[PDB]
Order: C-alpha cells, then sequence, then structure tokens
C-alpha cells in the first residue's frame, strides 16, 4: 500500500490451514494410515504403532513389552521441540 | 504417488503435449466394527498375531488380514508368543487351538 504496490491475501486464511492440519493429525492420530487410502478406519493407537513397528523391521511384540518406555520416550522428545524452538533463535 | 488408494497398477495413454495415467487401485469400503485387543493369553503365555489383527465380533475371537476381513481361528501356525502376558496391557483370555492336539488325541 505504498504507490501502486499491492499484496492480495491468500486464499486459505491462517485459520482455515490450521484446521487442515487439525484434521490431518486427528486422522493419522485416530485412524493411522487408512484415512489415506479411503474411508478413515481406527485402530487403537498402540496397535497402529505396532503396524508400523513391522513397517520397520521390527516385530510387534517390542512395542506392546515396551510401551510405557516409548510413551515416555514420545513425550520427552516432544517436550524437547518446545525448548528448542521457544529458546534457540 | 499414483492415485488415491493402495496402487494396483497404472497404464499409460498418450496425450497432445504431455502423458495421462490411468491410475488402478484398491479402496477398501463397507468397513465393519469390531472388538480389538493386542494378544491372547493362553495358558500363561501372549500370543501375537503374525499378520493381521485379532477381532471379535462380540463373544468370539478370530485372526483377520488388516485390509480385508477374512476371518480365521486363533491357532498356534498364525500367532506367535513372546513370554508371559502380565507387561502388555489390552490382553484378552481366549483359547488357541493347535492343530497337532486333535490328531495325538485321537490315540
Ligand atoms: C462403529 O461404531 C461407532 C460407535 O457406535 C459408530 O459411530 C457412531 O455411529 C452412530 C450411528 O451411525 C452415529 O449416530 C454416531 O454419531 C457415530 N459416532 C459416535 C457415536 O461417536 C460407527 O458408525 C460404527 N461404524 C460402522 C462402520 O458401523
Ligand atoms: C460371532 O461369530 C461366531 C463365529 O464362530 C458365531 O458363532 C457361530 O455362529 C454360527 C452361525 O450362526 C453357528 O452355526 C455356530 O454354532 C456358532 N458357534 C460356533 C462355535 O461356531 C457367533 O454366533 C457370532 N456372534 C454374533 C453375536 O454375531
Ligand atoms: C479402555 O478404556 C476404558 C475406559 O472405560 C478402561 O476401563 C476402565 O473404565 C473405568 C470407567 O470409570 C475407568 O475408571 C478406568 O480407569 C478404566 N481402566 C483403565 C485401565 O483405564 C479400559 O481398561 C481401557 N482398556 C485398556 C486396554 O487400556
Ligand atoms: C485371564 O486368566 C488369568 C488366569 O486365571 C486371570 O488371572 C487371575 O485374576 C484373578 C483376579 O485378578 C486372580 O484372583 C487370579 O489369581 C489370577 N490367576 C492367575 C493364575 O494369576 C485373569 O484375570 C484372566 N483375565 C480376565 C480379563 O479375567
Amino acid at each position: 500500500k505504498f504507490n501502486g504496490l499491492t499484496v492480495l491475501p491468500p486464499l486459505l486464511t491462517d485459520e482455515m490451514i490450521a484446521q487442515y492440519t487439525s484434521a490431518l493429525l486427528a486422522g493419522t492420530i485416530t485412524s493411522g494410515w487408512t484415512f489415506g487410502a479411503g474411508a478413515a478406519l481406527q485402530i487403537p493407537f498402540a496397535m497402529q504403532m505396532a503396524y508400523r513397528f513391522n513397517g520397520i523391521g521390527v516385530t510387534q511384540n517390542v512395542l506392546y513389552e515396551n510401551q510405557k518406555l516409548i510413551a515416555n520416550q514420545f513425550n520427552s522428545a516432544i517436550g524437547k521441540i518446545q525448548d528448542s524452538l521457544s529458546s534457540t533463535a | 504417488f499414483c492415485g488415491k488408494g493402495y496402487h494396483l497398477m497404472s497404464f499409460p495413454q498418450s496425450a497432445p503435449h504431455g502423458v495421462v495415467f490411468l491410475h488402478v487401485t484398491y479402496v477398501p469400503a463397507q468397513e465393519k466394527n469390531f472388538t480389538t485387543a493386542p494378544a491372547i493369553c493362553h495358558d500363561g503365555k501372549a500370543h501375537f498375531p503374525r499378520e493381521g489383527v485379532f477381532v471379535s465380533n462380540g463373544t468370539h475371537w478370530f485372526v483377520t488380514q488388516r485390509n480385508f476381513y477374512e476371518p480365521q481361528i486363533i491357532t498356534t501356525d498364525n500367532t506367535f508368543v513372546s513370554g508371559n502376558c502380565d507387561v502388555v496391557i489390552g490382553i484378552v483370555n481366549n483359547t488357541v487351538y493347535d492343530p497337532l492336539q486333535p490328531e495325538l488325541d485321537s490315540f
């Protein structure tokens, strides 16, 4: 808005993009990868993590025997991101 | 990458200044609800499915493949065992019928 220059607003508002990501995140948390293929089919998140361990080659019992430890690692790892973002410039 | 759904195959077709792919994909439909559990406690051992999941239509437990509901009885040749079942959360008690015991009991 100075002399002949205008900045057009993006079609998708920031709130709409946040809603998109929230939808994707809820889908991946609740239904695993089924929602991308088609109808969203829900699996308990532990069993889905077991699916994914089978995907990377580790057998699924490894998750169930170690589910609490894996949960703690994931929670602390997410916690580290907050420090990294808030403090590191 | 190639269509929405699990990719089966795809065919090319010539276009004037480009190419048109016909992507043949498999889309699951007509889903059904089931009760589920990670393991099965039997004789103090935890049985996990080899490939598939444990599904129950309320009162009977089965093994199915994850993408097409084709139920089969829980048996020792399609579920493996890993330790006892005090560590798993979500265990359900049920019988894991083994195929050698009926043949041996016929003796
Ligand atoms: C699996 O069960 C869930 C829960 O019973 C179903 O979700 C509900 O279905 C009813 C009837 O269609 C709706 O009125 C509710 O709004 C649904 N959501 C709830 C209760 O949170 C789900 O439809 C079932 N899936 C199939 C394929 O039948
Ligand atoms: C859950 O599935 C089981 C599958 O075994 C059903 O049990 C059998 O159902 C058939 C068909 O009705 C009967 O002929 C059998 O006698 C039943 N028992 C056995 C041991 O095979 C069971 O009825 C289903 N339950 C519900 C609520 O659908
Ligand atoms: C799945 O969630 C249910 C929630 O109802 C668990 O059953 C118990 O439900 C009562 C209802 O008041 C809660 O107070 C308990 O805390 C629940 N138990 C637990 C261990 O959370 C059920 O146990 C859960 N299943 C699994 C495998 O965790
Ligand atoms: C599956 O079977 C086991 C074996 O009996 C059950 O464990 C019993 O639980 C009761 C109540 O907690 C105890 O009084 C018994 O001492 C336990 N038995 C053994 C051998 O430890 C278990 O409760 C069963 N699963 C369910 C869901 O009832």
